DNA sequence: CGTTTAAGCGGTGCTAGAGCTGTCTACGACCAATTGAGCGGCCTCGGCACCGGGATTCTCCAGGGCGGCCGCGGATGCATTAATGC
DNA sequence: GCATTAATGCATCCGCGGCCGCCCTGGAGAATCCCGGTGCCGAGGCCGCTCAATTGGTCGTAGACAGCTCTAGCACCGCTTAAACGC
């Protein structure tokens, strides 16, 4: 007798478990060698400090929250629960962009 | 090893623990919990730094 | 024989019809009575010139053109022709505000 | 579709607040001398980090009694065929 | 040798019997909360130092106070249609 969860469960106690954390979701070095890859064709043998770079990351992690906040409420609109990219292309056009 | 330390604070579950050389790098916080009386050191010559 | 239009014709010739007029589609003395009504009970005893009452119009206008615009945009991603209140909340909530 | 209330507009008498201009006078810009409160440096210890113990609540688990079937074989009808009587 | 005729080897037809699956109730299992338990480290206190705030003097200078003016807003009266409205 496996010991299984219906579909649907596990959702809910991620969101319970990740929005209780501060912490940062994407590691540093993926996210460094992107930026360093994106500073790579705009000038080159650049320095970044050791700072900095979780700014970047912190205003990337939270400005992607609040985009897949009023994306999730737009899903919403659609009454279903799943995100699709028109919900991403309306919630990212009717705010300004 | 949370299965392993679920018998471990409050009884006597062992009267020796066999733990390899490189978890107590990750595990050094929870080690140094409980009190010991012999801690050897197998083939030393990788402490040696 | 009555010659009657089918729903759906005259909406789309008053499109043609007031997209390419300029004026103004409110009064100027229930704005009047408004913008007066509502500057009662802020400041007691005011005075308004003769300009600056076409530029509210015309920003309340415009601004609410470009709201209907997207909120018509809202209503057509909810795959219908009708605007609805919940249409108006997202649009409105989406921008920002 | 017909029926109404009220803005647009032509014209009127005002006025009270918008708008450009001298006076001087508080009153803030510009400059020496002191210093004391604020900033670099340090080094501790009590609150903080992580996890066991245990109670608590979370969240799913598998069997138990009500319907209308198809699977299959017995049959014994049919047709054949050799026995056999002519 | 041929008909016929009973035996008989299959005939499809009929009738009987087996096939379980979906609601209701048997609790099972582990995720969470909270309270200690001890090792760790940076918040703040203390000290050394040190520099723009502070106080006073000088000096000149735009802002409030009238002063006077002037001009478009205010309130209004009455044709003239025209969108608003009810259905």
């Amino acid at each position: 007798k496996p010991h299984r969860y219906k579909p649907g469960t596990v959702a809910l106690r991620e969101i319970r478990r990740f929005q209780k954390s501060t912490e940062l979701l994407i590691r540093k070095l993926p996210f460094q060698r992107l930026v360093r890859e994106i500073a790579q064709d705009f000038k080159t043998d650049l320095r970044f400090q050791s700072s900095a770079i979780g700014a970047l990351q912190e205003s990337v992690e939270a400005y992607l929250v609040s985009l897949f906040e009023d994306t999730n409420l737009a899903a919403i609109h659609a009454k279903r629960v799943t995100i699709q990219k028109k919900e991403i292309k309306l919630a990212r056009r009717l705010r300004g962009e | 090893r949370k299965e392993k330390r679920k018998g471990w604070n409050k009884p006597d579950a062992f009267h020796v623990c066999i733990v390899s050389y490189q978890l107590v790098v990750q595990d050094q916080h929870s080690f140094k919990r409980k009190r010991w009386q012999y801690m050897v050191l197998d083939e030393a010559h990788n402490i040696k730094n």
